[PDB]
């Protein structure tokens, strides 16, 4: 509130400690990855260049 | 040819040049001659040349010709269209779409062409 | 082209090359309309090896030197089997597709990739 | 074999060309629905930014951890004209940069095509959401956003960013990375304490930026799908034209062969 | 009004007679005058002027135009309109 | 196909290149001369070898050229040289 303006910044859902935590835990559980890996991802160029050439030929 | 010899420039309109080719195919079959590619007469190019070579510009006058062309099975590579296109100097294409807009004449300025 | 005439190593290498090229030929219409990016992760790897095999089959001849300028190459049966077996096993998945074009033996594809 | 098989292939490709032509206009229609949803969510975010600016300047007594020193958006379906590939290509440049610095990286995933990429190269995903509608709801993003906010409060993350495509124009989708967490004569009547208010508004601000990134990526997706189905319609036209030339050759050859057999049989009888 | 339920069957009957008479065959084994067969028939279907009717009837019928409308039927094979008789 | 089996090479003229403004529409990609390599003069033989490769480098990039301005310096210089030789 200000003397010449009234702003209501509403929320679409009712936030709360259980709902706020449950959605976070469900986002961990949804990432059910048997083998996490390492992240080195050394195949970057071999994959990026293959798709760069393939995507050019299509148009 | 008589009007050309009077010193004039003349217009010769042919209702359909495909029917001239077919009449030659029919006569060739009646006379028993051995048929050529796609069933046309063996004389296809000579019969077209005998007609088309008289239509020219000479020292006395000229004959210019407007010929309606039918394309069998929409195939531009068929012997009849292919033999005819060797003699044509210009192609005027009439469009149903241009006529729908109220423009007349309905010539398609993009599809129509000329060797001139 | 029989196991009792040429041995199992040659026979399986030749059969492996034909299987990859046949599967690549089946995908041609799909690749032409939708491009390579819509294929499965298995088909993408096979198409990449098919393109390398297809290029490694090329060879500059000693009678073709007048046409281009490149020197001719003679490749032994041992070197031929070793190159295609390595490409089928995936030993060259990192080298670029143009390194296999017009190079005789497989070791020359490794040197061409340095440029 | 002959003309019959070619005529069947032409009809098959023609039937496919008719729907890819329709799908282009459907993608344009859905692009406009996404663009109106992008504009509808702006007033809330700009006003929350205006409140935090004064509520932090006027209160030098407290500094929130977010004011002192990746979430990846992707599609759930096919027909994307390089949209996801151009984004991953742009991300790998910054992840490689973090490894030249020697820093560890945490990743969050939105959409089914993003999960498949990291799974094919061994990337460590801390959280993941998928199968969202073409018109998403902010309540689904709360989970994935909180896991990333907690990792900042726990000191596990120094900086956080949202990786998504931006709508430059209807013909240009730009892949981008935007920093999320690290951001005049009167004062407010703070009902609760100003510290309690700052803690809640900063969380609403970050969630709103992620929702805006997700909705703008969906607008970019429909624009990419329009181009892909336009290209598919044009590519099918070239195949139809080539098959028609092959068909006409078979049509002419069949007539020539039948006439040769009839003339050959009548010469013998 | 006249209906020819199958002009393609009339063409097949004329082709049979022509081949049995040993006349030279053309495309699809039809004789050189198969176009003239159907054209000679179909050009009779027409509308004639009042002067034609007045001349034909020796003035018994005046100020009226006569006509013959035709509805020939042809059968195609798998939608192929490029066949010789069609 | 019969005449190609008799002659010592062929010059192919392409309709697409001719309608695109390239009037001497020789299709370098498939046009070839078997005995002519031994026939060129020393000056044309030495300068032509560098030019046929430039057109080959353009052949793979010509359609894609409109969105190739942001690629590596090697691709951009090969394309720019290919457009000038064309």
């Amino acid at each position: 509130v200000q003397p010449n303006m009234v702003k209501v910044l509403a929320d679409t859902v009712v936030r709360a400690g259980d709902l706020d935590e449950a959605a976070a835990q469900e986002a961990l559980k949804a990432a059910e990855k048997a083998l996490q890996g390492k992240g080195a991802e050394f195949d970057y160029s071999a994959a990026a260049a293959r798709l760069a050439e393939a995507a050019a030929q299509l148009r | 040819e008589k009007f050309r010899d009077e010193g004039r420039d003349v217009l010769l309109f042919i209702d359909n040049i495909y029917r001239y080719t077919l009449a030659g195919t029919e006569v060739s079959a009646l006379l028993g001659r051995m048929p050529s590619a796609v069933g046309y007469q063996p004389t296809l190019a000579e019969e077209m040349g005998v007609l088309q070579e008289r239509i020219t510009s000479t020292k006395k006058g000229s004959i210019t010709s407007i010929q309606a062309v039918y394309v069998p099975a929409d195939d531009l590579t068929d012997p009849s269209p292919a033999t005819t296109f060797a003699h044509l100097d210009a192609t005027v294409v009439l469009s149903r779409d241009i006529a729908s807009l109220g423009i007349y004449p309905a010539v398609d300025p993009l599809d129509s062409t000329s060797r001139q | 082209l029989d196991p009792l005439v040429i041995g199992q190593d040659h026979y399986d290498t030749a059969r492996g090359v034909q299987y990859v090229l046949q599967r690549y030929k089946e995908l041609k219409d799909i690749i032409a309309i939708l491009g390579m990016d819509e294929l499965s992760e298995a088909d993408k790897l096979l198409v990449a090896r098919a393109r390398k095999i297809q290029r490694f089959l090329s060879q500059p001849f000693f009678v073709a030197e007048v046409f281009t300028g490149s020197p001719g190459k003679y490749v032994s049966l041992k070197d031929t089997i070793a190159g295609f077996k390595g490409i089928l096993n995936g030993d060259y998945d990192h080298l670029p597709e143009q390194a296999f074009y017009m190079v005789g033996g497989i070791e020359e594809a490794v040197e061409k990739a340095k440029k | 074999a002959g003309a019959k098989e070619i005529r069947s292939k032409i009809a098959s490709i023609k039937s496919t060309q008719k729907i890819t032509n329709a799908m282009e206009k459907v993608a344009v229609s859905k692009m406009r629905k996404a663009q109106m949803r992008m504009a509808a969510g702006r007033p809330y975010a700009e006003r929350i930014r205006q409140v935090i600016g004064h509520l932090a300047n006027a209160n030098p007594e407290y500094r929130h951890p977010f004011m002192v020193e990746y979430i990846v958006v992707s599609s759930d379906r096919g027909l994307c004209g390089g949209l996801n590939i151009n984004l991953f290509k742009s991300l790998v440049k910054d992840m490689s940069g973090y490894r030249e610095q020697g820093a560890e990286i945490d990743l969050c995933v939105i959409g089914s095509k993003g999960a498949s990429f990291f799974r094919s190269f061994g990337g460590n995903v801390v959280a993941a959401i998928s199968h969202l509608g073409e018109e998403p709801s902010i309540n689904d993003l709360i989970g994935s956003v909180k896991v990333m906010l907690d990792a900042y409060l726990e000191g596990r993350i120094d900086r956080l960013f949202v990786v998504s495509n931006k709508f430059v124009n209807t013909m240009t989708q730009k892949p981008t990375v935007e920093q999320l967490i690290p951001l005049h004569h009167w004062d407010y009547l703070y009902e609760p304490d100003a510290k309690s208010l700052l803690d809640g508004l900063l969380v609403r601000y970050v969630e709103s930026q992620v929702y805006q990134a997700v909705v703008e990526n969906n607008a970019c997706e429909q624009a990419a799908r329009m181009i892909a189905m336009k290209n598919a319609t044009d590519n099918a036209g070239e195949l139809i034209s080539d098959l028609q030339l092959i068909y006409n050759k078979a049509r002419q050859a069949a007539i020539t062969q039948e006439i040769s057999e009839i003339v050959g049989g009548a010469a013998a009888v | 009004l006249i209906v020819y339920d199958d002009l393609s069957k009339q063409a097949v009957a004329y082709r049979q007679i022509s081949l049995l008479l040993r006349r030279p065959p053309g495309r699809e084994a039809y004789p050189g005058d198969v176009f003239y067969l159907h054209s000679r028939l179909l050009e009779r279907a027409s509308r004639v002027s009042e002067e034609y009717v007045e001349k034909f009837t020796n003035g018994a019928v005046t100020g009226k135009t006569g006509s013959l409308t035709a509805l020939p039927i042809i059968e195609t094979q798998a939608g192929d309109v490029s066949a010789f008789v069609p | 196909t019969n005449v190609i089996s008799i002659t010592d090479g062929q010059i192919f003229l392409e309709s697409a290149m001719f309608n695109s403004g390239i009037r001497p529409a020789v299709n370098a990609g498939i046009s070839v001369s078997r005995v002519g390599g031994a026939a060129q003069t020393k000056i044309i033989k030495k300068l032509s070898g560098g030019i046929r490769t430039a057109l080959a480098q353009y052949r793979e990039l010509a359609a894609f050229a409109q969105f190739a301005s942001d690629l590596d310096e090697a691709t951009r210089k090969q394309l720019e040289h290919g457009q000038r030789v064309t």
